[PDB]
């Protein structure tokens, strides 16, 4: 079945680079968009921009502009998220998604839901 | 040109034949050759490839034949050594080597050792040059 | 009788090396030299050399010198909000054709717009607005594309050496090897889930894959018969010529000469049958006990799903959903037309913002063509995927996929590899140096 | 390139001189060299053609130089073998071979012997070959 | 095409290093070697040209090779003679030479003698063809 399996938790000082990792299992990996979003105990989600692991299109939000990278491994079936720079209000959860199939009759953009989640990751700036 | 391998170099014998049969067929082709007994854009463009072809054929040619002087083999062919066969080199028994392996299995065969008979030639070369030198310098 | 080591040149050995191949043509022109008039050929004869189409080094090498000169030939982005609406009409049933607002001072079909809505209070009143595809893409370049039959040759001092065993693989050895210093026609056209103006084969069918028993390797499926494709444009668009910049032109064409049929293909059901039952037939073999059923392909990106062609100098995006649609039991079965044998067709979208060559990321524009567009091709080969499931009840379900760009090169450089020769080798003798 | 035969292989000497002119002229023109003492569409084309001519000549030079190992004289260009002259092989007394017939003349005088006398070079070198290794295997 | 001296010829060594440094790494450029171990119109007139600069320097070097056969170093690179060095010939004590001038300080140093060092290299390889010689026609 369809199972995304995200890596440990990664305890880093501020100023690192914390390197998150996805691994589809059920699925063609290089043919579905993988998402990542945020998650910080007693807030809100956050969209942190997605990859299309297909043909290499990136795109990520405006918050986090010069702050994290995307990288992405075909061969490998794994999706790769780099940070810049760190700061202690980035203590949150991180997650992982997968958008949904794409019928013959709706918008391009119509199928980028996140079906699929993982088991999300936590990081820790300050222990 | 000699023993038509297909190639320019590897001119000792043809791939797919054995190591002895390439020989003894060399020999034969040799006698026959010492008594000599029997558009224009694209042409000028591939001219000159075939000439690259050659030309540096000939010059990886005569960079080797004296290369091999650390050897005491300058300028041969077939050479002739004095470094003792280790027997846990493939054995295989001399005449069964000639008449069933040809030049690609043997390669395959002694892989793993080339690289450590060809430090054997070097130590084995300067002996001779040592131990042939010091007998001029007694008179 | 002591053996002794003994030193020979002009050994007939072989070792595979990697180099830069240089291409050759008969007419896109630059770097290429006109083709060999004497091409020569010598069969070797009694030897079998290994090989391995999987981890060529040569496909890399096409890989890379075709994205070059498709970057040389490309020396903008512009994102506003555009608005539009439905047009005004196996026939079209949405596809927005409007024109946008302010370009410096004071028609993009259906797959290059995202609707939008602003935050005023015209929500009353449904007005949509739209935006392009690619808009927080990198780099929006905008430029006729005629595929030409390359041919690589070795450079001096390399050889290449192509089997000539018509019961390929893949892998494992060959017995009728012979050397060349060029190759056959390799037309580089771009495609997905088909391979189009390919080579075919000698004799059946045959399949190739690395690991035919894995799931995420490429099983490429090799045709003998050239099954035809007939995909057109019937409709007409007129040059716009929109100027936006210092000197800078743009068409967004676009007009009402009839804008109700839609761009489809026709593929001969006839022909079509005989195909699928020849692969089947041998697909049952690696695949003992078990049903080759054939299924839709996944989702995602729309240029994933849908096939991808090239007529004239348009990209056609066809849903490949009726082609195969079955279960295939036994051996030629579960055929479907009532006695119809009516053209089995293949409705098809057409895109204008590309995101050219798949694993970088940098967009492009396609130039329409004035008027009706029609053309053919050749369906020599198939790209397929297995889905590794673990309700495996005897039905292993076999998709089109599409995989890498560099599994549409590794059904044309499958016959060859790149060798050095290696002069010299030892042996041992029974001869002695005199000292 | 030396000697001056008009072509490039031919080295040894010019046609019409004599056999013993050819090489005393040849030493005297050897020392001068070693001391070291003093349109373009048809110009593409010939270039081209007189690279042929001399790619292929050095080719055969080196082929040549390694086909004469059957007879002991690999890689040499005046050799010197121990086949007995025979005396029905037209006598000619040595001195008056040398100061009055050229290399031409020779040839016609000695065809029908060339290809019986290639032929006691080989049987002599092989007897070369085994009397001088067999001495080596005793040790 | 070995020893990287920026030039066809003069590949014994690379002008700028002294000349024991430069036979050191000869030979250790040398092992790497034999074990093997790791527009149109103007491309194809200087495609020509580079080979008229190649086809050139191979025929300076095999005629070269044979016209060594005066001194009796026929086809050899460094060779070995038996002339008595003359101490009135820039002494400069062995170890000095090789390990302080290079090629082009030590052609200045004996410019004066290279031309009467020529002719002695002449003198007493016609002595070795002669003592040589007569050993054999006493048999
Ligand atoms: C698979 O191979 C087939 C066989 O080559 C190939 O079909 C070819 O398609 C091209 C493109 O449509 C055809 O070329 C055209 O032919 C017409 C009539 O001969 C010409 O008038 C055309 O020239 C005009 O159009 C060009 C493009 O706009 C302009 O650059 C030009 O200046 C003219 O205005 C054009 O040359 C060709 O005839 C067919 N060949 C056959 C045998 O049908 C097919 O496209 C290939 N498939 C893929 C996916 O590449
Ligand atoms: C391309 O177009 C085709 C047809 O318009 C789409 O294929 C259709 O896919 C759906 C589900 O994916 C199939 O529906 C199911 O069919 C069974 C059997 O007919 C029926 O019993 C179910 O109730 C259900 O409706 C449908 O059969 C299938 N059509 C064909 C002709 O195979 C396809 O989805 C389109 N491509 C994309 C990417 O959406
Ligand atoms: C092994 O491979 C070689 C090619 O590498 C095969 O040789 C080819 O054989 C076919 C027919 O057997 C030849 O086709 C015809 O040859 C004649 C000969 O003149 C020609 O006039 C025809 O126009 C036609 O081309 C082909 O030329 C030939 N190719 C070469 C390079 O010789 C051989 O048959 C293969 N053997 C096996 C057992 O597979
Ligand atoms: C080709 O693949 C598609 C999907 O890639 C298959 O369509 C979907 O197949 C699954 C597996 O059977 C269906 O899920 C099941 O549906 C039943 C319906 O009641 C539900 O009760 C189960 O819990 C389970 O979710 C899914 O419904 C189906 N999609 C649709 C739209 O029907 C398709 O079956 C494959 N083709 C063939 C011939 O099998
Ligand atoms: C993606 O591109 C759009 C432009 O189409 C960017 O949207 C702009 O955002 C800025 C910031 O508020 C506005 O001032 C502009 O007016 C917006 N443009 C339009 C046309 O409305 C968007 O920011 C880009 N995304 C990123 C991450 O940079
Ligand atoms: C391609 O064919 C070759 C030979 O027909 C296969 O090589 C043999 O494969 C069998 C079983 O797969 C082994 O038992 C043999 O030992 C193999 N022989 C050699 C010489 O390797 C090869 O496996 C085939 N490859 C594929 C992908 O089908
Ligand atoms: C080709 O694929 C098959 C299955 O897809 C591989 O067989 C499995 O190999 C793994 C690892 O060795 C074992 O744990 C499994 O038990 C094997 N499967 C079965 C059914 O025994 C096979 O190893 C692959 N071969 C190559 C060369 O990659
Ligand atoms: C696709 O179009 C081509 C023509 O461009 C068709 O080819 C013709 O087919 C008929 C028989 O169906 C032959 O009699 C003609 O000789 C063919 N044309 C040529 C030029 O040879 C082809 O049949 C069409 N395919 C389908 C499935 O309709
Ligand atoms: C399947 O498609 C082909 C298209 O190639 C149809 O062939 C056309 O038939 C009409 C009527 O006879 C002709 O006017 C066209 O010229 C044909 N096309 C070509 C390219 O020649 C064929 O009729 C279709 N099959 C059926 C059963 O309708
Ligand atoms: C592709 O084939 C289909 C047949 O399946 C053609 O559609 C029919 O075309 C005929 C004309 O020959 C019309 O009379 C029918 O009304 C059409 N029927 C349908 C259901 O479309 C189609 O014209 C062919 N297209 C091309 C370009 O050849
Ligand atoms: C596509 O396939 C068709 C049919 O296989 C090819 O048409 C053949 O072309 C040759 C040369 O023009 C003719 O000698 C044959 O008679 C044609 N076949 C038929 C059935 O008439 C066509 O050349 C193929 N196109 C490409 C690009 O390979
Ligand atoms: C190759 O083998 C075939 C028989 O399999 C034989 O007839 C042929 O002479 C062989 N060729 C060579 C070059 O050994
Ligand atoms: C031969 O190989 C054996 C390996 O066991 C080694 O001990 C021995 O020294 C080798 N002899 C020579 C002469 O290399
Ligand atoms: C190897 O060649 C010999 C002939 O010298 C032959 O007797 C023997 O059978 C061959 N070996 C094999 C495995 O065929
Ligand atoms: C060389 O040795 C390794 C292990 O020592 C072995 O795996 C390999 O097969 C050997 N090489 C050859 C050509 O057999
Ligand atoms: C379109 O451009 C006009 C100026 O020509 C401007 O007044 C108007 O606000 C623009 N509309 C949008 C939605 O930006
Ligand atoms: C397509 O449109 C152009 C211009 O609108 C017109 O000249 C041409 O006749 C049209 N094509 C057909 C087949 O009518
Ligand atoms: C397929 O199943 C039948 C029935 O169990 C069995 O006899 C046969 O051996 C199976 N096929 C293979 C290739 O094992
Ligand atoms: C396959 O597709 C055709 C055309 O879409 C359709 O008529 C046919 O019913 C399909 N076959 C099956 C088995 O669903
Ligand atoms: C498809 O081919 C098989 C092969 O025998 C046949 O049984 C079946 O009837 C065919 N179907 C059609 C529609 O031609
Ligand atoms: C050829 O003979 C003439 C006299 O007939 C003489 O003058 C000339 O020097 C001779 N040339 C050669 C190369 O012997
Ligand atoms: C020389 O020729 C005569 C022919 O009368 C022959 O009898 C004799 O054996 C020959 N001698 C040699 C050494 O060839
Ligand atoms: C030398 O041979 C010739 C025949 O070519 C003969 O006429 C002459 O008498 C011979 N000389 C002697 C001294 O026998
Ligand atoms: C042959 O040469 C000699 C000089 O060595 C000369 O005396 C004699 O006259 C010449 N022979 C003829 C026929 O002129
Ligand atoms: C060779 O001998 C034949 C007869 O035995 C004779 O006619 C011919 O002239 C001789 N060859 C030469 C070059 O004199
Ligand atoms: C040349 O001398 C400089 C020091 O001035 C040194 O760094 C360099 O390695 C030398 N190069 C050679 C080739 O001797
Ligand atoms: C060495 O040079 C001196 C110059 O004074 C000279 O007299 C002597 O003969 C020379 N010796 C040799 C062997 O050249
Ligand atoms: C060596 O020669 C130089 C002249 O080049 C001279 O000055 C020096 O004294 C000589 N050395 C000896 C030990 O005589
Ligand atoms: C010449 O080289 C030696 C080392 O071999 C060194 O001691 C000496 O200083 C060098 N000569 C000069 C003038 O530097
Ligand atoms: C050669 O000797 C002359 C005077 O005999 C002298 O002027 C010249 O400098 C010497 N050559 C060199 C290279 O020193």
């Amino acid at each position: 079945q369809v199972q995304l399996v995200q890596s440990g938790a990664e305890v880093k000082k501020p100023g690192a680079s914390v390197k998150v990792s996805c691994q589809a299992s059920g699925y063609r990996f290089s043919n579905f968009v993988i998402h990542w979003v945020r998650q910080a105990p007693g807030q809100r989600f956050e969209w942190m921009g997605w990859i299309n692991p297909y043909n290499g299109n990136k795109e990520f939000s405006a918050k986090f502009q010069d702050r994290v990278t995307f990288t992405a491994d075909t061969s490998a079936n794994t999706a790769y998220m780099e940070l810049r720079s760190l700061r202690s209000a980035d203590t949150a959860v991180y997650y992982c998604a997968r958008v949904g199939p794409y019928s013959w009759d709706d918008s391009p953009q119509d199928n980028y839901y996140m079906d699929v989640w993982g088991k999300g990751t936590t990081v820790i700036v300050s222990s | 040109a000699v023993g038509l391998g297909a190639f320019i170099l590897g001119f000792l014998g043809a791939a797919g034949s054995t190591m002895g049969a390439a020989s003894m067929a060399l020999t034969v082709q040799a006698r026959l050759l010492l008594s000599g007994i029997v558009h224009m854009l694209q042409l000028t463009v591939w001219g000159i490839k075939q000439l690259q072809a050659r030309v540096l054929a000939v010059e990886r040619y005569l960079r080797d034949q004296q290369l091999l002087g650390i050897w005491g083999c300058s300028g041969k062919i077939i050479c002739c050594t004095n470094v003792p066969w280790n027997d846990s080199w493939s054995n295989k028994t001399i005449n069964e080597i000639w008449d069933n392996m040809t030049w690609m299995q043997w390669e395959k065969e002694i892989d793993n050792y080339t690289q450590h008979i060809y430090t054997l030639l070097e130590v084995s070369q300067i002996q001779q040059e040592k131990n042939e030198q010091e007998l001029l310098e007694l008179d | 009788a002591k053996k002794w080591v003994t030193v020979y040149y002009g050994v007939p050995v072989w070792k595979e090396a990697t180099t830069t191949l240089f291409c050759a043509s008969d007419a896109a022109t630059h770097a290429c030299v006109p083709t060999d008039p004497n091409p020569q050929e010598i069969v070797l004869g009694n030897v079998t050399e290994n090989f391995n189409m999987w981890k060529n080094n040569m496909v890399e090498q096409m890989h890379e010198d075709i994205i070059s000169l498709w970057d040389q030939s490309l020396k903008t982005p512009l994102c506003v909000t555009l608005n539009c609406n439905n047009v005004n009409t196996m026939e079209t049933g949405e596809m927005k054709n409007c024109s946008f607002n302010v370009t410096t001072s004071i028609l993009f079909y259906k797959l290059d717009v995202v609707p939008l809505e602003n935050k005023n209070n015209i929500n009353n009143t449904n007005i949509t607005n739209y935006r392009l595809i690619n808009c927080n893409t990198s780099v929006i370049t905008q430029a006729s594309f005629e595929p030409i039959p390359i041919h690589y040759c070795a450079p001096a001092g390399f050889a290449i050496l192509k089997c000539n065993s018509k019961t390929f693989n893949g892998s494992g050895p060959c017995t009728n090897v012979s050397t060349v210093q060029c190759t056959h026609g390799i037309r580089p056209v771009v495609s997905t889930q088909l391979l189009l103006n390919g080579s075919l084969a000698e004799e059946e069918i045959v399949i190739r894959s690395e690991n035919i028993t894995d799931n995420a390797k490429t099983i490429i499926v090799q045709l003998n018969e050239a099954v035809e494709i007939n995909c057109t444009r019937p409709n007409n668009n007129t040059r716009k010529s929109i100027h936006i910049g210092p000197g800078r032109a743009f068409y967004a064409t676009g007009d009402i000469i009839g804008n109700i049929r839609q761009a489809h293909c026709n593929i001969s059901k006839a022909r079509w049958n005989e195909t699928l039952g020849q692969i089947v037939a041998k697909l049952e073999e690696q695949f003992p006990n078990k049903t080759i059923i054939f299924n839709h392909s996944s989702g995602g990106d729309p240029e994933i799903v849908t096939h991808s062609f090239n007529c004239g100098g348009e990209f056609f995006y066809c849903n490949t959903t009726p082609l195969f649609n079955s279960t295939w039991n036994n051996t030629r079965t579960d055929d479907y037309p009532t006695g119809g044998e009516q053209n089995i067709t293949l409705q098809c979208r057409i895109k204008q913002i590309i995101n050219m060559w798949q694993g970088v990321g940098k967009a492009m524009y396609a130039p329409p063509i004035r008027g009706q567009i029609r053309c053919s091709s050749n369906i020599t080969g198939l790209l397929l995927t297995r889905d590794g499931g673990r309700d495996q009840n005897g039905t292993e379900t076999f998709r089109p996929g599409g995989g890498n760009m560099r599994d549409n090169w590794r059904s044309e450089l499958y016959k060859y590899k790149v060798v050095k020769i290696e002069p010299l080798g030892i042996a041992p003798t029974a001869c002695k140096r005199r000292v």
